[PDB]
């Protein structure tokens, strides 16, 4: 259960070769010695069926590329021979004490528990069909809800630890139909940072950043990553979806944060860039930019994916701000704030303006950009005649279709 | 382990220490909390004068 | 298949007996389903289905790539090089 989300979270590290070769090489000698306490050598095997002849492989157990900076990955024949000793030493013993357990009778209360104790062991040795068949059969008969809460996460936090991020979505819609027929929150405030977690791992940061804040006023700590990534996860949430105003608000009001202060690369990397964002100081903005793509995206799982969409999107808002605060700028003035030269703030903004999500447009020749971004009516009426083209469309065809019918 | 002992008029000076910690971590969330604290044990009356300054 | 967004073509439509035939005789027209043709035409399987993250599985919501360039890189040599040129000035 608890050793798991460590385990994953580092061998993440060797799925890349993007991260420092000092910072993969530690975590790699990490994870050879919970392959040997906590039979984690079928995941092992698992990282090389990922790549298929990519980069982070030179596993000794099959393929091998002499193109990755991985090394440290190169499996041995005593890797898998004291696997299968393991393996069929454990399975043999447990199940037989579990057993009698079944056979001594109480229905409700003996064999439900019993059916429990295979699932910690399937779920330990990181293999998911197993582990859900086991844990089926204890939801399947009457025990008590927070119980059955509990398993369903368990189940969940085995599709983080592969990374197939379906395999959590599919499962915690179960989580959220009996959270309020458990009616407990306990646990509640565990799902909302699960599913937090979902929504960090995929494209949908609105519904992570509402959820992630209630997780560091208050913490439960059984099947989640340690509490100093949490607010690392929130940070990113926070900076992302909101602006100035509300974003400000939030991080002066989460007194969770500022006693925690900086405590591991990441979190100092994230939190540097909050301050100079509603701070209004530019200059130092951009180091802290180069800073967070290296020590956030990159070791996180969930967050890996969104390396390139992270980076996009921020200089998208911090640009939106000062637009808003200047009629016009000098692209002289402008570049000196960064601290880059002149030619290399023209490529940004000209990435952005045609897509016309920065509304604004740049006289070459008078060496200003000009600010025509409307808020006045012109802009409420842009949005709403586009809402009203929507609802002519769906009511044409629904229309349609049942006329004919 | 002194809630469940707590006899001694000398938890005052811990409460006090524990709201000057968590004033300087800046978080006032719990800088009032213990203020509260330490002001809930000085109502029974058994301090010295140093002990009320603070 | 699916054409559009999934739901909102699939709820409008469904086989009747009297329609059934009659779309049969749209797909004959045209000649060919048109999806068994595709890949005789490659030679084996596509090669540049697999060019995007949308395009490879459509499972992930929109992240609006095409490009596909890292601005790691090219960030880090803009950083460096405005720096150098002002301290030697």
């Amino acid at each position: 259960r608890v050793p798991n989300y460590e385990v994953s979270e580092k061998a993440f590290l060797l799925t890349q070769s993007k991260v420092s070769i000092e910072q993969r090489k530690e975590a790699a000698e990490f994870v050879l010695a919970k392959i040997k306490e906590e039979e984690m050598a079928p995941y092992y095997k698992y990282l090389c069926e990922e790549y298929l002849v990519n980069n982070g492989q030179s596993d000794l157990e099959h393929d091998e590329k002499s193109d990755s900076l991985n090394e440290w990955i190169k499996f041995d024949q005593e890797l898998y021979n004291e696997l299968c000793k393991k393996n069929e030493s454990k399975i043999k013993e447990l199940n037989e004490k579990i057993q009698k357990l079944e056979e001594d009778d109480e229905g409700e209360l003996e064999q439900a528990q019993a059916w429990i104790n295979l699932g910690e062991y399937y779920a330990q040795i990181g293999d998911k069909d197993n582990a859900e068949k086991t844990l089926g059969k204890s939801l399947s008969k009457a025990i008590s809800t927070g119980a059955k809460i509990d398993v369903m996460l368990t189940i969940a936090r085995l599709g983080f630890f592969y990374n197939d991020q379906l395999y959590v979505k599919e499962k915690l819609e179960a989580v959220n139909s009996m959270i309020e027929k458990g009616g407990d929150w306990e646990r509640r405030n565990r799902y909302k940072t699960y599913y937090g977690i979902h929504c960090l791992a995929v494209r949908n940061f609105k519904e992570a950043a509402k959820l992630l804040v209630d997780s560091l006023a208050t913490f439960t700590s059984i099947e989640l990553t340690s509490y100093e990534s949490i607010a690392t996860y929130a940070s990113v949430t926070g900076l992302f979806t909101l602006e100035r105003t509300d974003l400000k608000s939030k991080v002066i009001d989460s007194p969770e944060l500022l006693s925690l202060i900086s405590t591991t690369a990441a979190l100092q990397s994230i939190s540097s860039l909050t301050i100079s964002l509603y701070a209004s100081d530019y200059a130092s903005y951009f180091p802290y930019l180069l800073e967070t793509y290296a020590n956030v995206l990159i070791p996180c799982k969930y967050l890996n994916r969104h390396a390139d969409f992270f980076v996009r999107e921020m200089r998208r808002k911090v640009y939106a701000q000062l637009l808003e605060s200047y009629k016009t700028l000098s692209l002289k003035s402008m570049a000196s704030a960064f601290g880059v030269s002149v030619a290399f703030l023209d490529n940004d903004l000209g990435k952005f303006i045609p897509n016309k999500q920065l509304n604004c447009v740049i006289d070459r020749v008078n060496g200003i950009v000009e600010t025509n971004r409307p808020d006045n009516k012109n802009a409420q009426y842009h949005l709403l005649v586009k809402q009203g083209d929507g609802l002519l469309t769906k009511l044409q065809k629904y229309g349609a279709a049942v006329r004919l019918t | 382990e002194f809630k469940k002992l707590d006899d001694k008029p000398s938890l005052v000076d811990v409460h006090l220490l524990e709201s000057k910690v968590y004033h300087k971590l800046r978080n006032l969330a719990k800088s009032k909390a213990s203020l509260t604290a330490a002001r809930t044990a000085a109502n029974s009356i058994y301090c010295p004068t140093q002990t009320v300054a603070e | 298949m699916s054409t559009d967004v999934a739901a909102a073509q699939a709820q409008s439509k469904i086989d009747l007996t009297k329609k059934k035939n009659e779309e049969i005789n749209k797909k004959s027209l045209e000649e060919d389903d048109e999806f068994e043709d595709f890949p005789i035409d490659t030679w084996a399987n596509g090669e540049t289905i697999k060019s995007n993250a949308v395009t490879q599985t459509n499972i992930w919501e929109e992240n609006w790539d095409d490009v596909e360039v890292d601005d790691d890189f090219t960030n880090e040599l803009k950083a460096e090089l405005d720096r150098y040129k002002r301290e030697n000035q």
